[PDB]
DNA sequence: CCCACATGCCCTGTGTCTGCAAGTACAGAACTAGCCAGACAGACTGACCTATTTTTGTGAGGGGAATCGGGAAGTATCCATTGCTAAGACTCAGCAATGCTGCAACTCTCAGCAACCAGCTGAAGATCAGCAGCCGAGAGGCCCTGC
DNA sequence: GCAGGGCCTCTCGGCTGCTGATCTTCAGCTGGTTGCTGAGAGTTGCAGCATTGCTGAGTCTTAGCAATGGATACTTCCCGATTCCCCTCACAAAAATAGGTCAGTCTGTCTGGCTAGTTCTGTACTTGCAGACACAGGGCATGTGGG
């Protein structure tokens, strides 16, 4: 009872925008919450990593679009990228 | 204090986990071995559960100590934190 | 890089049957599936099946089952494709393409065709054929039946040659496509948008929806430059 | 009276047990493992009901994973029946 | 001003506000650039929408309306790049494949 | 030159003190810089991580001697931990 | 009054005050406390006195009085500890262990 | 320069010393391209991140340091380069 | 007649000769042109340090020697001597890597 | 927990050989080597060799090469020993002592001893028997020979029976020792104190050394209390 | 089982040469000393949750006999590898010139942090029909036996 | 290869519990705005380093050949694992209970960051020098064809 503040609300608007009509389990919502942390801990550690390894102070968007092409495996990672850049310079322009 | 547990893992448990695998026929000393193996990866993922609730300097082993003793040895668990 | 070689013409009597590779290279083979696609003059292009190199996994299409047999062989890196009882409505070019497993991925490299002769969602594009000179914008509507979620690629076919990928997930451009092609919409409502014309731009253009099961191309779109 | 030979009983087990998903070891057992195995590192400790789930799930899913690897060493032996050897074999070469 | 979020702002689903107070918190660097809650807001955003889209599927195969953890194992493994990024993670009550050949 | 700042001279005065007789090569000392380096980055990151699952803001003497106990195999857990608890007990003392 | 160096304090030879700063720059926590470098440095000294120790006696035995990789190598890889310590580790110019038959 | 056909590079005879250093009495004929395609699968997976490593530096020469970021990275840490 | 060894005397010799060395059993400008062959596919006109082909270089040969010893540990298992691919493939294949 | 099983005693006859096991429990079996020690009245406690189970490497003493023959057997945790052509002054008791492979660490657990009847660093203790009454302060001294870094062991013996770890490192306490005994000194002096004493610290005290490869044993010290 | 000749390897001896250890400026980082504030320890206190008892009506486990079928052992074949040799060819070492890229230094400006406030998003708690589980009956593929 | 008798999952119905989707309330965390500052981008230059080319000695590879011994196929046979039946024994579920541990709130305090000055120690650089690499010559264990 102390605002435990997982994905759970995020899961459910991405999952009944790609499937209007199926639901899901508690079960599958705790499998996909830990997967949303543990590809966010790959991630950050990776673009921490690359930031050290630079000598920069810093995690930007490239550091995080190198350690997406780092971390997932083929056609994910151009995908990934693509999605990133969107979001990126659709959020730049406001 | 519990004593000599290791064979409440059965014999037709053990078959059931070896036809889960996709294994046809077995061998009468596949249970012992496969019970010392059991065995062998409890304690190893026990023993760092312990050590992260006695840091925690509490004295209940929860789920998402276990989670993290599993996940320093490589072998991730999704659906318990 | 990534090539899709296969066989030459097959002259072959009816009754028989016959089988045709698609020899794949510059790539990891498990990662991607081997679509197959066959064109006739009469109704255009059509979508046969699948195999998923990865766990040998097929789908088919539901008038080519029985018709179609896809198998894989992980060691030479070849896909095969049987075809069996050839009726007479069987003389057509067969297509291999490569696709990722990725659902906005589509159909990126092609097969040069194997031209084999015997001795749901339909897309609708509201051109047919058009005319053009050297310098102004074309566009090239793709009316879908059901709801598709951006799902939807655009190829440009020369001549007897392969078909070429220029949009994929209605708006996204492919490998090497410059800028001048532009692709639009979303839901129903789809477009392709040339900004202006070359020699080179004289093909015909299909859509292709894979949003689900048995995914189906549009009719076509003849441009004509000059 | 009806009798399989040995075999037909065996691959429709493996067809069985490949479809469900439910846990294959007896949870009051397997309690009672975990906790005399971790009575040897502190004593009087206590569990979480998810803890022991959690490494009941681990457990089996290692289980699975080190059969799957010996029923490969076992036909890489010109066999169909997994042996100790085989077991000894897939954990040498997985490193443990 | 009226308050309009990140997440509306770059058009995503998932919260770059909560992506950037973890990333500052979670101890990766000094500083943590702009851009980068909203690129890995969206890279987790494609990547939740890749495989509950599987999931989906494989449950619509299945003749069911709900997703379980069977059909989260069975859409993770039945691809190489998904199996390729979680090899070492055990999905609870997911069971295996059914190695039809 | 920018100073790049190795164990070299640490090393070298640890094998003088238990072997006084007996010299290293180069490539032995970039191996014994690199093993420094690595252990110092698995115990860093294994306490941060424990300061991070504790709801912790520091990293405590408590937090290495749990790091090293869960890296360290067998008896070399127990001879660093008395290392280190002797250390820290003789820096108390001052 | 007269600077003394916190490994002169401790009674190591490792540096305390290099490991705290490394401690403190590396991104770990928000603080470091002041137990923790000589904690850091204790384990290490430690540490490489093993290693050093048991390949010098490896030089001494091969009739050399330098340690050569083949040296560390052979000191980590015919111990259970160091073995499971630096499993996954390549050792650049150490080889292999020779068999016994 | 565009370089053609370098796998053949690695010889029978250093396939076979790379054998007998890990204790192998007796190779088959078809060992040969098998491990010649298993070293270039290895040698693609490193040199992809370590030419990724050394894009994101905005740099052309490929240093040591990447390399050994690229191998540790896979689970590969290697000792002697930094 | 001339002297001929037994078949297996030579490579028990040339196991003992080569588990003692530590030097570097493929030659390094073939492995470098292979290297900046396969780097060529991922990005042109690149530069490689010495240290750096060196560094590659240590990694695939003690790769390799791995492999082999488990690829032997196969060949003992299946009541051979001699290593074949499906060796090597189980080998990998219990590793996760295929 | 951890215990090294041993057989009963051997009653052979001049000439032939005897094999004693050395079955262990209670502790990961190939991590720890299994150190061998004889004990005669005539010369005190002696050390032969040991086994490391991980690898099967062997040490031997100087002396023993020959006379002594170790094997391990990892199947069934169980340590073995030969003695060949067995003269007569081999009447002794045979302990199997645990040691981890880290050089600090010491002879921890011992046997219980066979009982076998037949039909270099020199380290001295000043005292060789002390008496002394119920709440007193005694210190044993351990001089060498050459310099050890202190590699220095202390165990206590009760007539028959196998001898127990008390300082390790040449001032650390073992597992379970109370803290009335206290070890001191380093390079070649090296003392022990034993702080309040009881009834049951009448035993005789041994000091081990392990800095050199033929671990060479104290005199002994006879403490008589009241 | 013993011999022979023959060959590969360890050891000893010495020149040498390159790499290692020791000695000097020097500048960057660690130590010292106040100072301030906030993270954590200490002590109450509620309250959840974990261990422990008891019943029970089952579902799974264990033991034994019959039998089939797979693993182990022995034999013969043949083929595929190993060892060896002479010729080529390609690696390696050394030296020199080049231009090209990786550092270094100074400037500055722009992007990111700190802080405060209001308000909007998200977590906890109830509630409820609809999805999935359960039980029962029918059909079809499949296995076992027989011809 | 073809046909008949058990039987074991699929398919369908339909009812039933339970749980997941939705609504309500509150609190806390994200966004807006301002100001401040330092981190990284940009430009110029410099040295250093990787690329390329040429030469020459020389070690390594390659193709062909012979002959051997190891992998593979076939057969026997016998060990042992499967399958079924019964009977029995713990697993599971469910309700209750006590007590013990865990999480929350408040308070004070000690300890860690911050800042400025100082000095000292760790690094780059440059010497000499001896450990180890080099060839070369006895000597030993054994490799392999006769007896």
């Amino acid at each position: 009872r102390s605002r435990k503040e997982s994905y759970s609300i995020y899961v459910y608007k991405v999952l009944k925008q790609v499937h209007p009509d199926t639901g899901i389990s508690s079960k599958a919502m705790g499998i996909m919450n830990s997967f949303v942390n543990d590809i966010f801990e790959r991630i950050a550690g990776e673009a921490s990593r690359l930031a050290h390894y630079n000598k920069r102070s810093t995690i930007t968007s490239r550091e995080i679009q190198t350690a997406v092409r780092l971390l997932l495996p083929g056609e994910l990672a151009k995908h990934a990228v693509s999605e990133g850049t969107k979001a990126v310079t659709k959020y730049t322009s406001s | 204090v519990l004593r000599d547990n290791i064979q409440g893992i059965t014999k037709p448990a053990i078959r059931r986990l070896a036809r889960r695998g996709g294994v046809k026929r077995i061998s009468g000393l596949i249970y012992e071995e496969t019970r010392g193996v059991l065995k062998v990866f409890l304690e190893n993922v026990i023993r760092d559960a312990v050590t992260y609730t006695e840091h925690a300097k509490r004295k209940t082993v929860t789920a998402m100590d276990v989670v993290y003793a599993l996940k320093r040895q490589g072998r991730t668990l999704y659906g318990f934190g | 890089e990534v090539q899709l070689q296969q066989s030459g013409p097959e002259l072959v009597e009816p009754g028989t049957s016959v089988k045709m590779p698609c020899k794949a290279s510059g790539y990891t083979f498990t990662s991607y599936t081997i679509q197959w696609v066959k064109q006739t003059p009469r109704q255009g292009l059509e979508w046969i099946g699948y195999i998923y190199p990865y766990n040998a996994g097929t789908k088919y299409n539901e008038k080519f089952k029985g018709k179609a047999t896809l198998t894989s062989d992980k060691s030479s890196s070849t896909v095969y494709m049987e075809l069996s009882s050839l009726t007479s409505e069987d003389s057509a070019v067969y297509y291999c393409a490569r696709k990722s497993s990725r659902l906005r991925s589509t159909l990126d490299y092609w097969g040069q065709g194997t031209s084999v002769t015997v001795s749901d969602i339909k897309m609708t594009q509201s051109p047919s054929s058009m005319h053009a000179s050297l310098g102004e914008r074309v566009t090239i509507t793709c009316k879908a039946s059901q709801d598709i979620r951006s799902y939807l690629s655009w190829y440009q076919q020369k001549p007897w040659k392969s078909p070429k990928t220029l949009i994929y997930y209605a708006t996204s451009l492919a490998d090497g496509v410059p800028s001048r092609f532009s692709g639009s919409g979303s839901g129903q409502d789809f477009s392709l948008t040339i900004n202006n014309l070359e020699s080179d731009d004289t093909a015909t253009y299909y859509c292709l929806q894979h949003g689900e099961s048995p995914y189906t191309f549009g009719s076509g779109t003849k441009l004509e430059i000059k | 009276p009806h009798r399989y030979r040995p075999g037909t009983v065996a691959l429709r087990e493996i067809r069985r047990y490949q479809k469900s998903t439910e846990l294959l070891i007896r949870k009051l057992p397997f309690q009672r493992l975990v906790r005399e195995i971790a009575q040897d590192f502190k004593t009087d400790l206590r569990f979480q009901s998810s803890a022991v789930m959690a490494l009941q799930e681990a457990c089996e899913a290692y289980l699975v994973g080190l059969f799957e690897d010996t029923n490969l060493c076992a036909i890489h032996a010109k066999r169909v029946t997994i042996m100790p050897k085989d077991i000894q074999l897939a954990r040498r070469i997985r490193g443990e | 001003a009226k308050a309009k979020s990140r997440s509306s702002r770059a058009g995503l689903q998932f919260p770059v506000g909560r992506v950037h107070r973890l990333l500052r918190k979670g101890n990766y660097a000094e500083r943590v650039g702009a851009g980068a809650p909203v690129y890995m807001a969206a890279v987790l955003e494609y990547l939740t929408a890749e495989i509950l889209e599987l999931a989906g599927n494989a449950a619509r195969d299945n003749k069911k309306t709900r997703i379980i953890p069977r059909h989260l194992q069975l859409a993770i493994r039945n691809d190489e790049e998904l199996n390729k990024l979680l090899g070492k993670v055990t999905i609870a009550q997911g069971g295996v494949l059914p190695n039809i050949q």
